[PDB]
RNA sequence: UGAUAUGAACCGUUAUAACCGGCGAUUUCCGAAUGGGGAAACCCAGUGUGUUUCGACACACUAUCAUUAACUGAAUCCAUAGGUUAAUGAGGCGAACCGGGGGAACUGAAACAUCUAAGUACCCCGAGGAAAAGAAAUCAACCGAGAUUCCCCCAGUAGCGGCGAGCGAACGGGGAGCAGCCCAGAGCCUGAAUCAGUGUGUGUGUUAGUGGAAGCGUCUGGAAAGGCGCGCGAUACAGGGUGACAGCCCCGUACACAAAAAUGCACAUGCUGUGAGCUCGAUGAGUAGGGCGGGAGGUAUCCUGUCUGAAUAUGGGGGGACCAUCCUCCAAGGCUAAAUACUCCUGACUGACCGAUAGUGAACCAGUACCGUGAGGGAAAGGCGAAAAGAACCCCGGCGAGGGGAGUGAAAAAG
RNA sequence: CUGCGAAGGUGUGCUGUGAGGCAUGCUGGAGGUAUCAGAAGUGCGAAUGCUGACAUAAGUAACGAUAAAGCGGGUGAAAAGCCCGCUCGCCGGAAGACCAAGGGUUCCUGUCCAACGUUAAUCGGGGCAGGGUGAGUCGACCCCUAAGGCGAGGCCGAAAGGCGUA
């Protein structure tokens, strides 16, 4: 099985910007860079495992994803 | 295999301050050493708005050539050359002229 | 530390390799990007550790 | 762009031996841009 | 913890820092690119197995040509061709020299174009690490010599050409080199020597190095390597960096020394394999001669399309032919050390060649900027100081540039 | 010989018929030179000789609606054309806007700006940097079908190909 290391490779880096900060503090969403393909299912699974958090939904040259967390958040 | 090291008592052989003793602070890869209290240079430090604002004139230490200093014998009160010898398989430094271990 | 994990079994050494990547590697990168990582030498240290663990897995597993 | 590549491109040069010699001469001279692309 | 390039965050201090050398793992996309295609760094692959998640994950193999093996097998009964699978090997790029297959102009002449330039420039294929050649159907007309190539004499000779410009020998002598075998096919006798491949041990050598003596002081000067007076050493005053021209402030040379692993050059030993003497045949069993066409031209010698058929140490061929006198010489399979040739890369050494419009195009972030569809040709630009602490504060001005003070430095006609 | 100051360069003086050399001041601050010889990439007024060096010509593109301009304020080295406030004149069943096709970083923020031998531009779409395209129920692609096109047999034709079913 190679789903594991695939999840370790879809995330690339987090995006930092005033819109990103505003989204995090208001809507509890974190925006981060992802792989070129980085389908929503893979992004959701990767965030679950690596950050051990719960995500409401993910909506997505480079690709960025606005990962939405539930009420409980860590980082 | 360097004669001058991090902590050594050395005496200047040549320059404007020949004869004054001192302790080496660090040695540069370019065959230069920094010894405090002899090679004072008045550097006009440009002010900066960063966390540090010393400005004014600073009294820094200017590096000198390794060959310009020698290890002080501390027993004969004069400069002396230093060589290497193997003892119990460990390389050590030793003076000349009644050579004794450091 | 280089020989400390040289006598570890594959399962446990695979686990610490997992932990090295999950914690202290992903978290550090977020802190550095966000700017709260005062000390950067951790990124160098963790990356070398991951490489050191990874080579042992290949050296042990298979050949 | 299309005509330029199809006339002096890498694949065009390698198709025939003389173009292959041209690439060899460029490599010997150590030109940064071996061909047009 | 590469440099440009300061600082901060880290690692190391009685033996896992960095750097150098050797042995491994790993090595994506693009380029001989092997699954296909196209406009080189762009998209798209198939099959089988495991994957805690039955929407997955990861990796190997698979092109064409030649050889070998296995399965199937025509047209046209068997054979054979084609197709499938597995293993091995061949393919591309980068100097010089040499070999094989082909092939020019300009420069030359008072116009018989051929002869010279020229078996050259350039282009194509393969091998070696030197290549080709390399143990006489050869020289000498009966003194002798005995493999090939290159250099130095004979020799700008003897010859050859509208005997015009040009091109250009052998034999003999003097050196280096001076070590040759097997197959046209066998009877008898064998762990019989040497040589090869695969290992160990000893000696030596290559790819990081250690130890390593020896000048103190004074005058001018901001600063001393030189001057004056006074020593030691010399197997070492070879060179460069080293505040002004340094043996003895240092880094080094000569002499004496080192090997975990890998590799190269001599011996011995263990295993496997190839292999000596005493004798008997043959002298390449469709290999000539003659006939026809072309080149080196009516024509000596060499190579071959097709159609026949005897020999060869017994016998067959050559420059002053004569019982094809005599002597010498054996003609259509490979291999053949070394002398002779060549320098794109490393280390050491050499220098009356060169010193920034020089030398290679580049002493340098120059195989660049720039010009062109592409190929190709191909710039300008070297030096502040021992240490860049590089400029606090204040004045004019625009919170610049530039200029005028102060401070640092021996010097600011070094900013 | 040599830091009480080398060579080169800039002046003066002496000597030889001519090429020059020796002795100095100033500038400059790091090595230089004679006699007896040898080795030649050694001396310059022109070869349309070669590269910079007194020179006669200055870096910012839209002159093609007979609906209408002017006054004020702010910024600027510049104001008949931009921004803000007060009016008039067109369109207003579109000279609005939202989709398909076509076009595919031009639309969103800070800037090369005291200007060569006297260059005097009314446009904040320019070259070089940073951001936005967020989806179960917007739509397409995924499933089935006609025409057109293609496609192992059969039907038409001595083969193949075409027509044609799955």
């Amino acid at each position: 099985m190679i789903r594991e290391e695939r999840l370790l490779k879809v995330l690339r880096a987090p995006h930092v910007s005033e819109k990103a900060s505003t989204a995090m503090e208001k809507s509890n969403t974190i925006v981060l860079k992802v792989a070129k393909d980085a389908t929503k299912a893979e992004i959701k699974a990767a965030v679950q495992k690596l950050f051990e958090v719960e995500v409401e939904v993910v909506n997505t040259d480079w690709k960025k994803a606005y990962v939405t967390l539930k009420e409980g958040q860590n980082l | 295999a360097a004669k001058i090291r991090r902590d050594d008592e050395v005496i200047v052989l040549t320059g404007k301050d020949k004869g004054k003793r001192g302790k080496v602070k660090n040695v540069l890869s370019s065959g230069k050493v920094i010894v405090e209290g002899i090679n004072l240079v008045k550097k006009h430090q440009k002010p900066v708005p960063a966390l540090n604002q010393p400005g004014g004139i600073v009294e820094k230490e200017a590096a000198i050539q390794v060959s310009n200093v020698a290890i002080f014998n501390a027993a004969t009160g004069k400069a002396d050359r230093v060589g290497f010898r193997f003892e119990d398989g460990k390389k050590v430094r030793f003076f000349k002229s009644n050579s004794e271990t450091i | 530390m280089k020989a400390k994990e040289l006598r570890e079994k594959s399962v446990e050494e695979l686990n610490t390799e997992l932990l090295n990547l999950l914690r202290e590697q992903f978290n550090l990168r977020m802190q550095a990007a966000s700017g709260q990582l005062q000390q950067s030498h951790l990124l160098k240290q963790v990356r070398r550790d991951v490489a050191r663990v990874k080579t042992l897995l290949n050296e042990k597993a298979g050949a | 762009v299309l005509k330029r590549n199809r006339s002096h491109g890498f694949r065009a040069r390698m198709a025939t031996k003389n173009g292959r010699q041209v690439l060899a001469r460029r490599r010997a001279k150590g030109r940064a841009r071996l061909t047009v692309s």
